[PDB]
C-alpha cells in the first residue's frame, strides 16, 4: 500500500549523460552509441539569440570547437549535424552504456521521468507530465539544457524531452529528442509566454482510481452521470472534456475495482461542485493530474525492468 | 529563457 | 525555478540490487563488495513468524539453502551471520559495480530517496522522510522486502534504510543497513500500530523558504516571534518543537532570503491559526513537512 | 504485516 509520485530507475539514463561545451556556452548532452544530442543553441552567444539563423552559426563551426566531457574522459568530436533544434555531434567512442532505447514523441498528459543535470552530472530524479499546454512544471536551473525526460519499459528507454527553456511563469519547455519543440516555442530570444492550461481528466479520474485501490473511498457516489453531463460540468472547472476513448482507457481500473467509469464521472463532478470538505485523498487536498492511468496500474501491480 | 550560463536567462522573464 | 519531491539519481544503487530466496520465502538484497544484505525474515515461514528466534531458526541454516540470483546469474553463498534483523551472506564474488557507500542510521526528519524492488529489479524511485513516529510514507507491494533508501552525496552512497513491514494505517517500517528498526517494531507476526505522528517543523520552514526563493511571498507578514512564543502555537497543532539548533540549519536560507528565521516562524505561526484560506503554496493546499533545508538548498541552488 | 508472499501480509492488517 501507499501511493506516491514515483519516477522510473534512472540508471539506464545516467550512463548516458555527458558535458558539451562550445565557446563559452556548457551544457548537457544525451552520449547514445557513436552520437551526443543536445540543444542546438550550445553554438550561441547572447547575441546570436536575437535572430540566430543556426544553419549559417553552425557552419561557422568545426569539431574541434565541441568540448565533449563524459565522467573525466574526453570524447573526440569525428562529425556535427543539426536535426530540427538538436545538435548531433558523432564521436569516435560508442558508448559502452547506451541502453535498448527509442526516441518518441508523446502526446499531452502523458507523464514520463526527468533526470536534472549540471555539467554532466546527474543531479536528481522527478516525474513530470506534458501539460495541455505543452509546458512542464518541471524543476531546472540555469545549467539544466539538455537533461531528458524518458520512461521505461522493460528494458528498453523511450526518450521524450530534452530541456531547452523556461517560460516567464517559472514552467519549462522543451523538443524531442528530434529537436522538434512542443508546443509552439522556438530557441530564439524573443517574447514568450505559456498558453492558458486545463486539468488532465483521465489522470484525475486514474488517480481516484488509485485512491480506491488503495482503500479511499469516501468520495464515491453512485449517481452514474452521462458523459455528456460530465463534460458539461468540466469545462466549468477548466477540465479536458473526456471522450469515449479515455472511457476505455479508464477500463482495466474500472474493472479491478467494479466501478464504472460514469460512477467516478459523478464522483469527481461532485468533488469540483463542492470541494473536499477538509479531507484528503491519498494524502492530497487538491485533485492530482499527473498520473496516467498506466502509471497508476503499474505502481499498484508491481512492474520491474530490466 | 534558455538554461545553458551567459545566454540570458532571467527568472520571471 | 519550479520545485519538486525530487530523488537522487538510483543507478548507483540498481547495481546493487539482487533477489534472495530461501525455502519459499523471496525478496530483495542488497549486494555490496562479496557482501549480500536482506531482512532476516527471509529464513522464516509464516509458522516461525508467529514466535521467532532467529538464532535457533539460523542455526538450523547451511550456506547452500540460500539462493542469491543477480540478473540470471546465481552467486554462491561462501558464509552467513545475522546482524540484528539483517542477515548478511557472503558471496564468491564481489560486486564490480559496488559504488562508495557508507550505512548511516538517521533521525526523524531526515529525507531519503528509496528504490522500490520486487525479485531483485527495480520498479521505481521515490523521495520519502523519516517520520516523528519512525514510520515511512512509502508505496510498497507484497515482495519488496530489501528494498533500501538512501542519500548520495558527490559519489557517496549513504544507505539508511531497508524495508521490512507495512502496518495497519499502510505506513512502512524497516531497519536501518545494520538490521536496528527505526522505531519500536519488530520482525514479528503480532499486533503493530503507528503511534501518533506529528509535522516536522524545520522542514516546514524549509519549504517556505523554498516558497520564496521561488519567489512567492503571499503568506509572509510583518510580524516576528520568539522561539517559546512560537513553540508554544506549534506544541497546539502537533507540530515538532523547533531548537536553536533548527535555527541555525536554517541560516543559509535565511540569509539567501533575507528573511530572519524567527520572522518566518511568524509567518508560519500566522498560517497555522488562520490557515491557508484557499490559496496554493508552491501547488500545495496543505504545509508541506519533507523537504530538510539540505534539500531545499540542493534543488534551488546550483 | 511482512513484505517477503507466504509470510501472511493482509492490506489494513
Amino acid at each position: 500500500s501507499g501511493f506516491r509520485k514515483m519516477a522510473f530507475p534512472s540508471g539506464k539514463v545516467e550512463g548516458c549523460m555527458v558535458q558539451v561545451t562550445c565557446g563559452t556556452t556548457t551544457l548537457n548532452g544525451l552520449w547514445l552509441d557513436d552520437v551526443v544530442y543536445c540543444p542546438r543553441h550550445v553554438i550561441c552567444t547572447s547575441e546570436d539569440m536575437l535572430n540566430p539563423n543556426y544553419e549559417d552559426l553552425l557552419i561557422r563551426k568545426s569539431n574541434h570547437n565541441f568540448l565533449v566531457q563524459a565522467g573525466n574522459v574526453q570524447l573526440r568530436v569525428i562529425g556535427h549535424s543539426m536535426q530540427n533544434c538538436v545538435l548531433k555531434l558523432k564521436v569516435d567512442t560508442a558508448n559502452p552504456k547506451t541502453p535498448k532505447y527509442k526516441f518518441v514523441r508523446i502526446q499531452p498528459g502523458q507523464t514520463f521521468s526527468v533526470l536534472a543535470c549540471y555539467n554532466g552530472s546527474p543531479s536528481g530524479v522527478y516525474q513530470c507530465a506534458m501539460r495541455p499546454n505543452f509546458t512542464i512544471k518541471g524543476s531546472f536551473l540555469n545549467g539544466s539544457c539538455g537533461s531528458v525526460g524518458f520512461n521505461i519499459d522493460y528494458d528498453c528507454v523511450s526518450f521524450c524531452y530534452m530541456h531547452h527553456m523556461e517560460l516567464p511563469t517559472g514552467v519549462h519547455a522543451g523538443t524531442d529528442l528530434e529537436g522538434n519543440f512542443y508546443g509552439p516555442f522556438v530557441d530564439r530570444q524573443t517574447a514568450q509566454a505559456a498558453g492558458t492550461d486545463t486539468t488532465i481528466t483521465v489522470n484525475v479520474l486514474a488517480w481516484l482510481y488509485a485512491a480506491v485501490i488503495n482503500g479511499d473511498r469516501w468520495f464515491l457516489n453512485r449517481f452514474t452521470t452521462t458523459l455528456n453531463d460530465f463534460n458539461l460540468v468540466a469545462m466549468k472547472y477548466n477540465y479536458e472534456p473526456l471522450t469515449q476513448d479515455h472511457v476505455d482507457i479508464l477500463g482495466p481500473l474500472s474493472a479491478q475495482t467494479g466501478i464504472a467509469v460514469l460512477d467516478m464521472c459523478a464522483s469527481l463532478k461532485e468533488l469540483l461542485q463542492n470541494g473536499m470538505n477538509g479531507r484528503t485523498i491519498l494524502g492530497s487536498a487538491l485533485l492530482e493530474d499527473e498520473f496516467t492511468p498506466f502509471d497508476v496500474v503499474r505502481q499498484c501491480s508491481g512492474v520491474t525492468f530490466q | 529563457x534558455f538554461h545553458x550560463l551567459n545566454l540570458g536567462y532571467r527568472p520571471g522573464c
